[PDB]
């Protein structure tokens, strides 16, 4: 039953991760965009990274 | 450089304009004590001064300032007008005789088509039909109410026509008249309307839009009475001929009178009560279609809504007229609450109008429109929005996680169902043990295997970029004939210079020198045409760099609610929407004992924009950005709108700008201006909110353990809920269904409150099983249409530019066809259309605004020509015949006979020629049930000879066939508006500051010549293949932009910043109309060997005409026989086993409004078969996929080209940027051999439905075995040119029509084809070469519109 | 293997505490600040703490008891009357209902005095 | 094996502390705020490293797909 | 085995700690922390440019 306990703990950790991710998404609001810090919570994505890589040449 | 005003209400009646004008005229608050009156009396307008300073206006003001006359609100005079019975004996006689003449002429005109139809179906003075003889005998004397409405419309229309003509002639004209409408005194002007009643000592000051609205109201009531009287006469003649609804004219007149009385007692706010009429009507419908609990609940909520609306209206008007000049105008029946009597009576009348019938109660939805439109206040409306858009919303983190998880689950399910793959997660470690198995095996759990835990777990997934953002902006999505908000710093330019203070004017003049001309444009088309720094990839660079965030120029402008934003914030608003329309709606297909219990819940979603905050929309828009790889493109709204200053920028509703205030962000908040709008603006991101609502409904279905079905049709949604239950003992089905409805109501109320959308009981209601989507009523598989609601505005110059004649006739025919397609009445729609066509041509033509009687003189020339040609008795008969000739040759009849039996046809010329044959059979006494033969009367012979013998003058055959593959040529067809103005549009665009448009306009003519030279060498010309070649080249986009621009008025002044029509355009349009009118005398010269009808096939004749017109040796794939002529109709037993058999499976003699057993006939077009090659299709954008499909279609159709290799290498290198062999890996492989009936372009009908409602087709069964065996014996498995679907549709529709004209639906019909009319069709071998150099020139000259190239990396990732 | 079970139970208790705290977390929208000069952040808190914040009008809203009842998972009066077994008639709608029923041409209506 | 469980428990204690401090900080002033929003640890480079790692992974994927040229 | 699940839990805990740090220091009020985050992101962008173009 050790593996069962590990699986239950893993699923609870997955729920914690989902809730915290939704909180991160919902907490990156218009105040962040006015600040200019939204990309800290959101993270650089393919378009911006490609644009920078093109600029890095 | 003349000004032309509207003839119908094309905008909104303005509260602010009436307030400002009436407050300046009478020097005091008129409708409201806002800032509008303060600034309209402190600093008036020039137009208002000109209105006030007239002699008659000064006399009226002097009368009022004493005062002998009393000031009233516009609705008082609306009520006064719509009951004007002060008609003298001479006026009574004049109007009665005019209406009698119009009715007689319309019936005489309709007799031609009735005779043609009755002669084809074999159902056997100026009227040769006994049916219409009886109808005229019934219709000899019009009723009194109809004469009243016709007289009122005639007088109001005369006022409008006089003003419009004398304003076109003389600028600034003000129409002062007191003779046409006895008692009333009108001072009418494009910026005002002062109405004075002398006998009652009353006066109002309203706007021009209100006079247009009064004219529209009179026309609508006249149309309702006309339709009602025609239908009642037909039904008295035969219960199947008229519409299904049986109305009473007296009761309807009482309804109009009582609605006007309600609008008079209550002021403008009275429309609120009228706004609830549907509620009552809806309740009435439920009382026939529902059980006790549902209908009682809806009736109670309806009554609560109506009376709460009445109380709100009373409170608002009493609080509004408190300090105005109308404080004495409030009736004593509003103070003491006696209105509750009158309103009750009104509702009683509606019930009497319903007559406990579904047909009447469904048709009664026109009541919203016959009472006019409310004088809309802008400041109050957007303050009401602000009340709901500043509220703080509290969310449970679990609820947000569940919503985001449901969204992500739907995304994953769509991916797996479509792409057979999970989106590549970047943090797939989150999936604990079982979701990892689902990911590795690429499978998803069903909804019934889903739990809330699973959704909260899914809420943590992040994806990789799985979709493509187009680098080069599509110019067909960001260009339209709509206004654009000026930037923030220039927002003050939306208000008149008089209404603004000195400091604002100085600031505007000093800031217009710091903004580029594109910014100071005020219109979208002018915004882009004047953009001299335009780039093809500015939109992509803006989205990638997020230049729309924290932008000082962002502002939101509310006008008639219609909100707009300056320039680039608009295109982003579209771009995001555009992406959701391609890449994400595929995942949401619905966005367009042991007893099963089912309910339905209808919710008004028009309040989503206020409810949604960032914390709710972002949790799904972020997943969308992650899929597309951008950062905050689908969430732009909630990250940009909060920081902007929402302002109502109507012309006559300025804000109070403080001393030394020039910035809109520092203006003090007030009525008409507010900030910090946390929420969505209606219309923007509508697709995202619909997607989010569907995700929520899935989550609720998970939480409620019931199966669900969503249908979100715009701003209202229907949720069908089913649950399996253990039925209680003694409980019935109705109780179980009601209990399920109540529980689901509570659950979705709880969830919607969970996202902070506090649902209101007024919006959401519950029904057992009825669905009322598409604004239509459906009961047990029977459709009840509100046809009359759409034919209300059938007037002379409807839906036209520069009062065009052909376009107005087209619109009249299209609108009045709804009484045929939906209302299910051939004769009623025919007679209504003929009434209004005769009114437009015989009467209203000599009253044109710009060419007052030039068109009437031309039409008289045409009538004399037709009298001389066809040897007609007089000009009355010439007009009757002209009215029934196709607009291809003549221009009388806009609705060909084939439209009465099937909607779509692939050959307009053959249908027109068959229509002409049938029409001329009226005069030639030719039998239509037999063959074509030469008899003594050779009018048809002369017509056909003049059709086929003509001097051929081909010019630009191939570009014309690319643009309209059905075009005739040799100047044998009426030129259209886009053809005439194309040269003018190009000359205007060539001088535009934008290099992209100017360059493409400079090369436009040369590119057209080159495009004509590309495919001139292929012998068997296929016009649809030429169309495919056309759409695969960048000239298609330039042509579409030019055609969009050519549809506007005043092309020349497009860059001149005026709203006036240049005289050049006026003259050009006039000459166009005259040439089109005289096309009938050009087509049939008096001196035009005679064609012999012995062994004549009209299909060959039409093919020869089409070939000769272009002088092309062979044209294939555009000629198809007319089904109505090909198939003779038999009603007895088929002793020869030939022809399609249509049988009636229903047992009732009458099958109208009844659903049968068989499946509905949608039309069922047979599509092409293609093996799509396997690759990562999501790596190509929509444009690239469309281009690949077009090139594959070319490879399928042009496989016989002698230089195919070079031609396709050039095409693929130019457009797609790939070599031919590299692109060939992506081309669909069309297994089908024949491309002449399986090709799919925009020039071919995608469906071939019948001319009956879909449900009706269920009553009949079609069998096409004998004709199929005969045709496959004669042709041996080879495609023919006759359309199978159209044969079926013709059979069904003529069964319906024989029921209409016979009162007994036929037991069985057989369609026996004419064999000589049917010709074999094989895909030919396209001998010849393709001009490669000309094709390269066409690609290069318009290269700026070339679709996105497929880059090397994109091809690599494509596999 | 008792110590491993004890360690796993301690970890399970910590996970249960974290999940119990998270599941009751209330998120407040990023609405306007006080005096409507500026924009506030998307603050978060516990359920009871945010309910009391609503009680102290610390977050401006157009409605209070509805939000409290929703957060407390209670049935407020507005929800109770919005969706009931029957819909109660407003007194004006009551009068309109007696007027509508019993149609006998006795409503005593005088249009010409309007 | 028990060392892994001990480190997991230490991480969970850190997570409890992080979450409670987050809730206290988001509570607002006038309740548990004396200074002007005091920094409770001061390490803001943790998310900087995390974002750098995520962007590095995305850039690596993009460059790997481009390397097939 | 047990080690695989322990490694998965370690990864999940690292993710949770990172996102918790993001939430905690993102809730900073004073302008100093905001400007520090913005300048740190600018430096991160420049470092990414240099590290991408180093080869
Ligand atoms: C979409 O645009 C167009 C379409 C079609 C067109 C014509 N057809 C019919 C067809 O060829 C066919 C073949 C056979 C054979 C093979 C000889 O057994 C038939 F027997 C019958 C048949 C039998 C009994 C009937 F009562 C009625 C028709 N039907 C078909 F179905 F194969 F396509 N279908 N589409 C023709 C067009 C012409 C011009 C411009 N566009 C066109």
């Amino acid at each position: 039953n050790i593996t069962a306990r590990l699986d239950r703990i893993d699923e609870k950790l997955s729920e914690i991760l989902g809730m915290l991710h939704t909180l991160v998404v919902a907490s990156a609001g218009p105040t962040s965009a006015r600040d200019g810090i939204r990309d800290a919570m959101i993270g650089l994505r393919e378009e911006m990274i490609e644009k920078i890589r093109t600029e890095a040449l | 450089n003349v000004y032309l005003t509207d003839s119908y209400l094309k905008g909104v009646i303005s509260f602010s304009e009436c307030n400002a004008l009436g407050s300046y005229i009478f020097n005091g608050p008129y409708l409201k004590n806002d800032y509008t009156n303060l600034i309209s009396r402190q600093n008036p307008l020039i137009e208002h001064m000109n209105l006030k300073k007239l002699n008659i206006t000064q006399s009226l003001i002097s009368k009022y300032h004493k005062g002998e006359i009393k000031l009233e609100e516009p609705t008082y005079f609306q009520s006064l007008l719509m009951t004007y019975k002060s008609m003298t004996s001479s006026e009574q006689i004049a109007t009665t005789n005019l209406l009698k003449k119009i009715i007689r002429r319309a019936i005489e005109i309709s007799d031609v088509k009735v005779y043609a139809i009755l002669n084809k179906l074999g159902l056997k003075d100026t009227i040769k039909t006994t049916l219409l003889k009886k109808l005229m005998c019934s219709m000899q004397h019009p009723p009194s109410w109809l004469i009243h409405w016709f007289n009122l419309y005639t007088k109001l229309n005369n006022i409008l026509t006089q003003y419009r003509s004398n304003e076109v002639k003389n600028h600034g004209f003000t129409l002062i008249d007191n003779q046409t409408l006895s008692g009333f005194q009108f001072i009418l002007n494009q910026y005002g309307c002062i109405v004075y009643h002398k006998e009652l000592k009353r006066i109002t000051v309203t706007t021009y839009n209100q006079f247009l609205t009064w004219k529209d109201i009179s026309l609508s009531r006249l149309n309702v009475c006309l339709i009602t009287w025609i239908s009642n006469c037909l039904n008295t003649l035969n219960k199947s001929l008229g519409l299904r609804c049986g109305f009473n004219n007296v009761i309807l007149t009482q309804l109009f009178l009582y609605g006007d009385c309600i609008l008079k007692l209550f002021h403008n706010e009275g429309f609120y009560i009228i706004k609830e009429v549907e509620g009552f009507i809806m309740s009435l419908i439920l009382n026939i279609t529902e059980e006790d609990q549902f209908r009682k609940r809806f009736y109670n909520s309806m009554l609560n809504n109506i009376t709460d609306a009445a109380n709100k209206a009373q409170k608002n008007l009493l609080s509004r007229v408190c300090h105005t000049l109308l404080d004495k105008t409030v009736s004593d029946n509003i103070i003491n609450g006696r209105w509750i009597i009158l309103l009750s009576k009104f509702l009683k009348l509606i019930k009497l109008a319903g007559d406990n019938n579904l047909n009447n109660l469904s048709e009664l939805y026109f009541l919203f429109r016959i009472f006019g439109h409310p004088m809309v206040d802008e400041r109050q409306a957007m303050d009401a929005v602000k009340i709901n858009c500043n509220e703080t919303k509290f969310y449970l983190l679990s609820s947000l996680s569940m919503l985001r998880g449901a969204f992500i689950y739907r995304i994953i399910k769509g991916f797996v169902n479509n792409y057979n793959r999970w989106p590549t997660l970047r943090n797939a470690i989150v999936l604990p043990l079982r979701w990892l198995t689902y990911y590795k095996l690429n499978t998803y759990p069903s909804l019934l295997e889903l739990t809330e835990r699973d959704l909260i777990v899914l809420s943590g997934l992040r994806f990789y970029r799985e979709f493509r953002l187009p680098k080069k902006v599509d110019l067909e999505m960001i260009i339209n004939d709509k206004a654009i908000s000026p930037p923030k710093n220039l927002i003050w330019t939306s208000f008149p210079r008089n209404y603004m203070p000195s400091h604002i004017q100085n600031y505007i003049e000093h800031e217009k020198l710091k903004f580029s001309e594109s910014d100071k444009s005020r219109r979208v088309l002018e915004y882009y045409l004047r953009d001299n720094k335009f780039n093809e990839c500015d939109l992509y660079n803006c989205v990638v760099n997020q230049s729309y965030l924290n932008n000082p120029n962002h502002v939101v402008s509310l006008t008639g609610m219609f909100a707009m934003q300056p320039g680039m914030f608009r295109q982003v608003q579209i771009l995001a929407e555009k992406m959701i329309a391609e890449n994400i709606l595929q995942f949401f297909p619905e966005s367009l004992n042991n007893y099963i219990s089912k309910c339905s819940i209808i919710t008004d979603l028009s309040k989503f924009n206020q409810a949604f905050r960032y914390e709710t929309s972002c949790i799904c828009s972020d997943v969308l950005d992650e899929l597309h790889g951008v950062q905050s493109l689908f969430s732009w709204l909630h990250l940009t709108i909060p920081h902007v200053t929402i302002i109502c920028t109507y012309r006559h509703a300025p804000p109070y700008i403080g001393d030394h205030i020039v910035d809109l962000n520092n203006v003090d908040e007030q009525s008409g201006l507010y900030r910090y709008h946390m929420g969505g603006i209606e219309g923007w991101c509508q697709k995202l909110w619909t997607i989010e609502a569907i995700s929520l409904l899935d989550l609720i279905s998970l939480k409620g353990k019931f199966s669900i079905t969503a249908l979100i049709n715009g701003d209202n949604q229907s949720i069908d809920i089913s649950k399996p239950i253990r039925l209680m003992e003694g409980q019935t089905h109705a109780q179980a269904d009601y209990l399920l409805a109540l529980n689901s109501l509570k659950l979705l109320y709880k969830e919607y409150a969970g996202i902070g959308h506090k649902l209101k009981g007024t919006e959401t209601y519950i029904s057992r099983d009825m669905q009322f989507m598409s604004k239509t009523i459906q009961h047990n598989g029977v459709y009840y249409p509100a046809s009359i609601k759409k034919v209300l505005r059938v007037g002379p110059w409807i839906n036209t530019i520069l009062d065009d004649f052909k376009v107005s006739l087209e619109s009249i025919g299209s609108l009045t066809q709804e009484l045929e397609y939906r209302g299910e009445s051939l004769l009623c729609s025919l007679i209504f259309r003929n009434v209004w066509l005769y009114n437009q041509i015989a009467l209203q033509l000599k009253n044109h605004a710009l060419c007052n009687n030039k068109l009437y003189l031309d039409i008289l020339k045409v009538l004399k020509h037709l009298k001389t040609f066809f040897n007609l008795d007089n000009i009355d008969t010439a007009l009757t015949l002209y009215m029934n000739l196709p607009m291809l040759f003549g221009g009388g009849d806009p609705n060909l006979l084939y439209r009465s039996f099937y909607r779509r046809t692939p050959d307009f010329l053959t249908e027109a020629i068959v229509h002409s044959v049938f029409i001329l059979s009226y005069y030639t006494n030719h039998d239509l049930k037999d063959k074509l033969q030469d008899l003594s009367d050779d009018r048809l012979n002369k017509f056909l000879t003049c059709i086929i013998t003509f001097d051929k003058n081909p010019n630009a055959e191939f570009v014309t066939l690319m643009r309209d593959p059905q075009a005739l040529g040799s100047e044998r067809q009426a030129k259209i508006t886009s053809e005439i103005n194309r040269l003018a549009v190009t000359e205007v665009l060539s001088t535009a500051p934008n290099k992209i448009f100017s360059k493409s306009a400079q090369h436009y003519t040369t590119t057209e010549i080159d495009l004509n030279d590309i495919m001139q060498n292929i012998e068997p010309t296929y016009p649809h293949g030429l169309r495919v070649v056309y759409e695969s080249l960048p000239f298609y986009k330039a042509e579409k932009i030019v055609n969009l621009i050519s549809g506007t008025k005043s092309i020349t002044n497009i860059l001149e910043k005026t709203s006036a029509i240049d005289l050049t355009d006026i003259d050009r349009a006039t000459e166009m109309m005259r040439k089109n009118i005289t096309l009938l005398i050009r087509i049939l010269p008096l001196d035009c060997e005679i064609l012999s009808m012995e062994n004549l096939s009209i299909t060959e004749l039409s093919k020869y005409v089409r070939e000769r017109s272009w002088s092309l040796s062979n044209i294939v794939g555009v000629t198809s026989p007319s089904i109505m002529y090909t198939m003779d109709i038999k009603y007895t037993t088929s002793t020869i086993s030939s022809g399609i058999i249509i049988e009636k499976y229903n047992v009732n003699s009458l099958t109208r409004g009844e659903r049968g057993p068989t499946k509905p006939w949608v039309g069922s077009s047979t599509q092409e078969k293609k093996t799509m090659p396997v690759y990562n299709r999501q790596v190509l954008t929509k444009k690239q996929r469309d281009q690949i499909d077009l090139l594959a279609k070319l490879d399928w159709v042009y496989a016989s080209i002698d230089n195919k290799d070079e031609f396709m290498e050039e095409l693929s290198i130019g457009t797609l940027g790939l070599t031919y062999e590299k692109a060939k890996k992506l081309f669909p492989q069309y297994l089908s051999v024949n491309y002449l009936h399986r090709l799919t372009v925009s020039s071919r009908p995608c469906e071939f439905p019948a001319s009956i409602p879909a449900y009706r087709t269920t009553n009949y069964h079609f069998d096409t075995s004998p004709i199929n065996r005969i045709l496959t014996e004669k042709y041996g498995d080879e495609d023919i040119d006759i359309v199978f679907q159209n044969c079926i549709s013709f059979g069904l529709s003529l069964m319906s029509v024989v029921e209409q004209f016979t009162n007994v639906c036929p037991n069985r019909i057989i369609l026996i084809p004419k064999l000589n009319e049917i010709h074999l069709m094989k895909p030919p071998i396209f001998t010849g070469d393709v001009d490669i150099h000309k094709l390269k020139q066409v690609i290069q000259k318009q290269h700026m519109f070339l679709p996105d190239k497929i880059s090397l990396t994109q091809y690599v990732e494509l596999f």
